[PDB]
């Protein structure tokens, strides 16, 4: 039960300090720009038994995009990622969700936005409506403050499955 | 042997064909597979021909290939070879006229085939119009012959459309896409007909999702009579809405459809309206458990519930008020608010905010309308009264029913976390705009708009739920918190005089409640939420002081409850009724000889005995804003020599020891107390404001003291055995006494009133102990939070400490620059923190610029230019802050300005057009175009001298736009002279419409990215010229007088 | 009416744990209900006929010692500690058959020692600090120990009050006097468990006990603590250890014995370089 989740969003979204958290359980506060793409297998034990996330952590900066939308090919789920912090990244979204999904025809798809730990919100929760009408899945998250840090894995877990009830249950 | 580098070895397709297979299954060899194709497109592409035309992982191969036609086409297009450009136009087509003619292209991926669509796109965004005229005609004529080409060509139209429209902006010059815009408008309805065409005659189920899903895309352009004038709105309701296959695409352009302004078209949206809702009520039975249809639902009719919600709401939006003022409609109206009603019970949040968008729209809008409760229940003198607004009247009951949904399901009202710091430290964070808070506080909105319309509906519904809890066992913790989450909500939306009645009933029963439930379990619930409810009462609180009293007395015996959370409840709600009581806590009140204040003062011990570390540093902020109302100073200070006197106490026991013997302040269990006595006191002073100084008075000097010996320990530390040691207790513990110490000091300062007192009496021991300090630490041990606080304490007494800058950038500002000046990524909260510094100096102590040395001064300027290349988006807006600023403080000293001018104008544009050109910071546009229009606005008049060093022909104007174009020249040699001397020029013509000045940065990021060669000429170099004069007449027109 | 019955509800009427003239609240004499009571020397005799000793306090004193979970015994770090209630009801034989205990302020806790290392918790269950101590098991399977103390701040001592267990063995089934006794002859030779090192950061210290003779009570009043005064703790000699509150021991402050029968601003204290 391996899964391929591709990361997208914009420079300095906080994808690869997200998915380090994940790994190591470390806070980098430093933003070193990711190189067109690392994969980060991300293991989750569930009721059921234990998932994979082979995650792509892909580069938001447009010098380093790399193979850029080749990396999606065979996707299987995906995190869109923002920040909070900064109006720019969130409306450059729908260009992320774009390039996604002509990969991609329909696979499941969270949009997150990061950084809502930092006291100084510039992206409104009242602005943040994209979602709705390409039926993605939304929510607010933390990488340092670990607020809803597994959100967007346990939904792509419950919809590549088929089970609703499905829970991490940690070991 | 993987060395081998793609040159001209002549080489095969069989070795690219397998790195790409270990680029997509491999683990740490797959970072080389990666690194060498993405390294392999450096030279060109003589190999794309190769690779597509021959091929598990072909299509991977070819999709690759196809990957570098594409740079070729976006980038090479206009100064490739006429032949090549045909050639290539040509081999496209037909790659894609035989893939797509072929029944197993199914699960050759639509990646090989979208890929390969929009490579077609790409070419006809380079060339549709001028070397492609027939495209259109063609496509249309090839797709009412095959089917199959029918199909893919509604997928090529679509792309086309999102390119043109969609897309267009930042991929496209603002001239070539008003120009594709109205090209595509201009032939569109030959293909509306190719769309009507297949929809009425369809019966091919694929082609008409795509003509379906192309439709959608047009929906977002297409003239209006395309839309309104045509049997598109009933082809649509009646054809394709009514089949499970087509039912979600066919809603979604419904409600495009129905976003749109009714203005001209009253008819066709009534009617719209009118279809849908028969369809509907076909679809969905109107008593058909939503909630359960969409939990026990799939992925197709959970899309459709959400749809439908995004329908309703966007309609009865748009068009609300046209479905109230006709009577035939009224009840397709009713019938819609009760589907939203069904959908607005199912359980997934995202469907959720969708209809409580609407209820709150609704609420709102009748709250305009009138905000007042109509009469008593009889209508005096027999006649049926007219207090009732006429659009209210259509909703009394489905209000009802809304108020029913607020209270059901009323969202936290906090959102608490448990949050492990930089250090072992495990305390409780307080989020503040988190979704979940938003959706409580619409949905308290919501509720709050119909408490004014109707308060009586809102307490019956509310009582009536409360009894279901202490008889009707509608009983559960989830619920009780649910009601009481609403009750607390509409706080101040009810006369006082209802308010007290209300409130009486409704604690009243929850302290029976409360004795009738057995366990601690159903205790500790129902207890926290009467505590929660009188919380969020302090006006009933406030009014009855006996009342008041018993509360916090009964707040006090909690503080000893073992029950898990109870403690924190206790404490939460105190801190909330000191804040909002505190007067009457310092104020004899009546029926008692001494203010309440004192008891606790003589009792913090027997109080505080069973809480935790948090839960004492809360409760004495709590008793901080009680001590802050009591105005009398000799009171007051009496008052805060009692309230800190526990503190006070181990403090004084500490820094006597540490007389004796500075080992002391290395003792791990004294450190440990010394944050925590730290840690009290910031609270206090954060409760207390200015009359502080008393207490942080009587122990800065030795808190200094202190901070520098735990500061030169943690330094040493370092250099002996590297950054590691900072991981382990005592060190981390040591970070916090000094975290602590800064906190206090910049906490007391922020909220003084005595700046010229601050000045002379806190500043000055800080540079000591605290700024050489920072100095004097090896660069690991330098706390980040010296910056900020000396950027607070900057913000707040701003010319009373000009004249102490220098020695200040003496001690921390070569040090700190020299941490952050080799790269870009190391030390990120000094340079975050080294830039809020600048900025609070730059704003509020710039004559401190035009006191130091002109080389100091260029260090300065030096390090805004380097804040503003940062990566961290942080950072570098920042730098372009300070760097507005700065201008800004320049043009006000004209002695200088001039000399700053002559010396650093011309730079500092070199350094801004190096950033703006830089795809890398286009986060910064909105600052740089800010910029750039002021200097150049300022070139009109503000420079007085000469720059060139000869005055008359190279006029101030001519210098720059001179200079400018001749900088981009040699930086961007493939621009012909006429892009650049167009955007040169218009720098000018626009440097006073800001929002145009983007746009006009914009289009030249385009440009810049695409090699148009010498003899392209499709700029429309006559067309923005106008434009841009256009701009420049209204310069005067904008600023004149 | 309305507004002063609520007050009476709210004060009288309003506990999560509902036990009898409760520490938590102020002396039931300082309150013109429910919770409350005058009546004591009843409820203390049914309870010491009661300790006929139907509970496995070996089990759970290795439960607490070993971390391993589930009237009824408390299951974690919550509610472990045996509570008084105020002195209310005077024993009519309180000098002959209790003792009282001079308190100190400072924290209530829990000691567990065990398997290696110390921790202390409040009532709450709330681990305050986790270190090293030279109470058998505290380090340097057997042999764990379980402290009843109250940690004061200045003197960084936890001041002991009561033994649960010591060196492995299960002492809750035993009379106060023993408990008491067994306390400070064991104490007082432990290496230097009442000293300060880096094996032994906080030092252990008993409290010591005294006769509630009318002199007696005169004399303790009179007498100089190594620690500021909190209140007087009176245990009856034979009741045994059961955590929760009980009128098997009084609680009374100080002053209540008494009346039941007997040129600009700063300079551093630390004159280091500025
Ligand atoms: N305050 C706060 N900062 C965060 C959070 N998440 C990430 N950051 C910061 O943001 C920056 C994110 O760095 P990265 O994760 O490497 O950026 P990225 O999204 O991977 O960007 P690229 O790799 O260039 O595509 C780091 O400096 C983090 O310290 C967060 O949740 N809260
Ligand atoms: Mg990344
Ligand atoms: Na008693």
């Amino acid at each position: 039960v391996q899964f391929k989740l591709v990361l997208v969003g914009d420079g300095g979204t906080g994808k690869t300090t997200f998915v380090k958290r994940h790994l190591t359980g470390e806070f980098e506060k430093k933003y070193v720009a990711t190189l067109g793409v690392e994969v980060h297998p991300l293991v989750f034990h569930t009721n059921r038994g234990p998932i994979k996330f082979n995650v792509w952590d892909t580069a938001g900066l447009e010098k380093f995009g790399g193979l850029r939308d080749g990396y999606y090919i065979q996707a299987q789920c995906a995190i869109i990622m923002f920040d909070v912090t900064s109006r720019v990244t969130y409306k450059n979204v729908p260009n992320w969700h774009r390039d996604l999904v002509r990969v991609c025809e329909n696979i499941p798809i969270v949009l997150c936005g990061n950084k809502v730990d930092i006291k100084d919100r510039k992206v409104k929760a009242k602005s943040i409506v994209f979602h709705r009408k390409k039926n993605l899945q939304y929510y607010d998250i933390s990488a340092k403050s670990n607020y809803n840090f597994e959100k967007p894995f346990l939904w792509l877990a419950r919809k590549l499955i088929g089970d609703p009830n499905l829970e991490f249950v940690a070991m | 042997a993987a060395r081998q580098l793609l040159d001209f070895s002549q080489k095969l397709d069989i070795n690219l064909l397998d790195n790409v297979v270990n680029c997509l299954y491999h683990g740490e060899g797959a970072q080389q597979r990666m690194a060498q194709e993405v390294l392999t497109h450096l030279k060109e592409h003589p190999d794309a021909w190769t690779r597509v035309d021959t091929i598990s992982q072909n299509m991977n191969t070819k999709y690759y290939g196809l990957q570098i036609l594409e740079n070729v086409i976006k980038t090479r297009w206009k100064i490739l070879p006429r032949n090549q450009c045909e050639g290539i136009k040509k081999y496209v087509v037909g790659l894609i006229i035989k893939t797509s003619s072929d029944p197993t292209c199914v699960e050759k991926e639509k990646v090989y085939i979208g890929k390969l669509n929009m490579i077609l796109v790409q070419i006809l965004k380079q060339e549709w119009p001028k070397h492609w005229p027939t495209f259109i005609s063609d496509i249309v004529g090839a797709s009412r012959t095959s089917e199959s080409l029918c199909q893919n060509n509604m997928v090529i139209l679509k792309l086309l459309s999102e390119e043109v429209f969609d897309f267009s902006s930042g991929q496209i010059t603002q001239v070539k896409a008003k120009h594709l815009k109205d090209s595509m408008c201009n032939e569109f309805s030959q293909i509306f007909q190719l769309c009507q065409f297949v929809m009425e005659n369809s019966q091919n189920a694929p082609l008409v999702h795509a003509t379906l899903e192309t439709l959608l895309r047009f929906l977002n352009w297409i003239p209006l009579g395309y839309i309104f004038e045509t049997k598109l709105i009933s082809t649509l309701i009646y054809k394709f809405l009514n089949v499970p296959m087509f039912r979600n695409v066919s809603l979604k352009c419904l409600t495009e459809i129905a976003g749109v302004s009714v203005s001209q078209y009253e008819e066709q949206f009534e009617t719209l309206f009118t279809l849908t809702m028969m369809q509907l009520k076909q679809m969905l039975p109107l008593n058909t458990n939503i909630r359960l249809a969409y939990s026990n639902g799939k992925d197709d009719e959970q899309n459709f519930i959400q749809n439908l919600s995004l329908f309703l709401c966007t309609f009865l939006k748009e068009h609300g008020q046209l479905l109230e003022k006709r009577l035939n409609l009224r009840e397709a109206l009713m019938e819609a608010l009760h589907y939203m009603l069904l959908v607005s019970e199912v359980e997934e949040t995202e469907i959720f905010k969708i209809c409580l968008e609407y209820w709150n729209h609704l609420a709102a809008e009748l709250y305009r309308e009138s905000p007042f409760s109509t009469s008593a229940s009889p209508l005096l003198s027999g006649s049926q009264h007219f207090d009732i607004p006429p659009r209210r009247q259509l909703y009394l009951t489905v209000l009802s029913k809304v108020r029913l949904l607020m209270v059901s399901r009323m969202a936290k009202p906090e959102e608490v976390l448990v949050v492990e710091n930089d250090q072992g430290e495990v305390v409780r964070e307080f989020m503040k705009d988190t979704d979940s808070i938003n959706l409580y506080k619409n949905m308290r909105e919501t509720l709050v708009y119909l408490t004014h319309l109707d308060y009586v509906d809102t307490e019956i519904i509310m009582t009536k739920k409360l009894q279901n809890q202490v008889n009707g066992t509608e009983w559960s913790w989830k619920n009780l918190n649910t009601l009481c989450w609403a009750i607390g909500s509409i706080s101040g939306a009810m006369h006082e005089e209802d308010e007290k009645r209300f409130l009486v009933t409704v604690i009243k029963d929850l302290l029976g409640l409360c004795e009738q439930k057995r366990g601690k379990d159903n205790k500790a619930i129902i207890a926290s939420n009467i505590m929660y409810i009188v919380g969020q009462y302090p006006r009933f609180l406030r009014a009855h002081w006996k009342f008041l009293k018993t509360v916090v007395n009964k707040l006090f015996e909690f503080m000893h409850e073992t029950h898990d959370g109870v403690q924190d409840m206790a404490c939460d709600t105190f801190i909330k009724i000191a804040q909002k009581c505190r007067r009457h806590f310092v104020q004899v009140q009546v029926g008692e000889v001494m203010p309440f204040i004192d008891e606790i003062l003589n009792n913090i011990n027997t109080i505080i005995c069973d809480l935790q570390p948090q839960q004492v540093h809360t409760f004495y902020e709590a008793v901080g804003y009680m001590i802050g109302a009591q105005t009398d100073q000799t009171v007051q200070e009496h008052l805060i020599e009692k309230y800190m006197l526990l503190p006070n106490q181990v403090w004084d026991s500490i820094i006597q020891q540490a007389t004796k013997n500075v080992d002391i302040l290395k003792d791990p269990e004294t450190v440990k107390q010394l944050g925590s006595i730290l840690k009290t006191n910031v609270r206090a002073c954060k409760a207390v404001g200015h009359p502080f100084v008393i207490q942080l008075g009587r122990i800065y000097l030795d808190m200094l003291n202190v901070y520098k010996c735990l500061s030169e320990n943690i330094s040493a530390a370092i250099q002996a055995n590297g950054e590691m040691v900072t991981k382990q207790p005592l060190i981390r513990s040591m970070r916090t006494v000094k975290r602590e110490t800064l906190k206090l000091i910049s906490g007391w300062v922020s909220r003084s009133n005595d700046p010229q007192m601050v000045a002379e009496n806190f500043v000055p021991p800080l540079l000591d102990a605290v700024l050489i300090d920072y100095q004097r630490n090896v660069p690991a041990a330098r706390e980040p939070e010296v910056l900020s606080t000396m950027a607070i304490i900057v913000n707040k007494l701003g010319g009373h400490i000009t004249a102490e800058i220098p020695q200040i950038f003496d001690a921390v500002f070569e040090c700190t620059l020299n941490m952050i000046n080799k790269d870009f990524e190391e030390y990120p909260e000094h340079r975050t923190n080294f830039f809020l510094l600048l900025q609070a100096v730059n704003s509020h102590c710039f004559p401190a610029f035009l006191a130091i040395p002109p080389a100091q001064f260029k260090l300065v300027l030096d390090s805004i230019i380097w804040a503003f290349k940062h990566t961290m988006r942080n950072v570098a807006d920042t730098g372009l802050q300070i760097l507005f600023t700065l201008l800004q403080n320049v043009a006000q000293e004209e002695a200088a300005a001039q000399s700053f001018y002559q010396t650093y104008f011309c730079d500092i544009l070199q350094h801004i057009f190096s950033v703006v050109t830089d795809t890398s910071h286009t986060a910064g546009l909105t600052m740089h175009a800010s910029i750039l229009a002021y200097m150049f606005n300022l070139v009109e008049e503000g420079k007085i001298s000469t720059p060139l060093n000869p005055g008359n022909p190279v006029n101030n104007q001519m210098f720059i736009q001179d200079y400018v174009a001749n900088l981009l020249k040699s930086a961007f040699p493939h621009l012909q002279d006429a892009q650049v001397k167009l955007f040169v020029t218009g720098l000018f013509s626009l440097n006073q419409d800001i929002p145009a000045f983007k746009e006009h940065l914009r289009d030249f990021l385009v440009q810049i990215k695409e090699f148009a060669g010498e003899d392209t000429s499709d700029l429309f170099l006559e067309e923005r010229e106008t434009a841009l004069r256009q701009a420049q007449e209204e310069k005067h027109k904008l600023q004149m007088s | 009416g309305s507004m002063e019955e609520l007050s009476q509800a709210l004060a009288s009427s309003f506990s999560v744990s509902q036990d009898l003239n409760s520490t938590a609240a102020p002396h039931p004499r300082l309150s013109q209900k429910y919770s409350s009571l005058e009546q004591s020397e009843r409820r203390r005799r049914l309870l010491e006929l009661q300790k006929s000793k139907r509970l496995d306090y070996v089990n759970h004193a290795r439960r607490l010692a070993e971390d391993d979970w589930t009237k009824k015994l408390p299951k974690h770090y919550a509610n472990q500690l045996m509570l008084s209630e105020w002195l209310i009801d005077v024993p009519s034989d309180l000098g002959q058959e209790w003792i009282v205990v001079v308190c100190p302020v400072g924290k209530r806790a829990l000691i567990v020692a065990s398997r290696g290392s110390t921790s202390a918790y409040t009532k709450s269950g709330y681990c305050v600090n986790r270190f090293s101590s030279l109470l058998p098991g505290g380090n340097r399977a057997k042999d764990y120990t379980i402290l009843d103390c109250i940690y004061n701040e200045v003197n960084q001592t936890y001041y002991v009050l009561d033994v649960m267990c010591w060196r492995g063995h299960p002492f809750y089934d035993c009379q106060t006097d023993f408990r008491f006794y067994w306390m400070h002859s064991k104490l007082p030779e432990e290496e230097g468990l009442g000293e300060k090192t880096k094996l032994n950061p906080f030092k252990f210290v008993g409290l010591k006990n005294f006769p509630c003779t009318p002199e007696s009570l005169c004399d303790v009043l009179s007498m100089d603590f190594p620690f500021e005064v909190d209140g007087l703790l009176f245990y009856h000699k034979q009741t045994h250890y059961s955590p929760g509150s009980t009128p098997l021991v009084g609680w009374l402050r100080p002053y209540m014995v008494s009346d039941v029968l007997g040129h600009s601003p700063d300079h551093p204290g630390c004159l280091m370089e500025n």
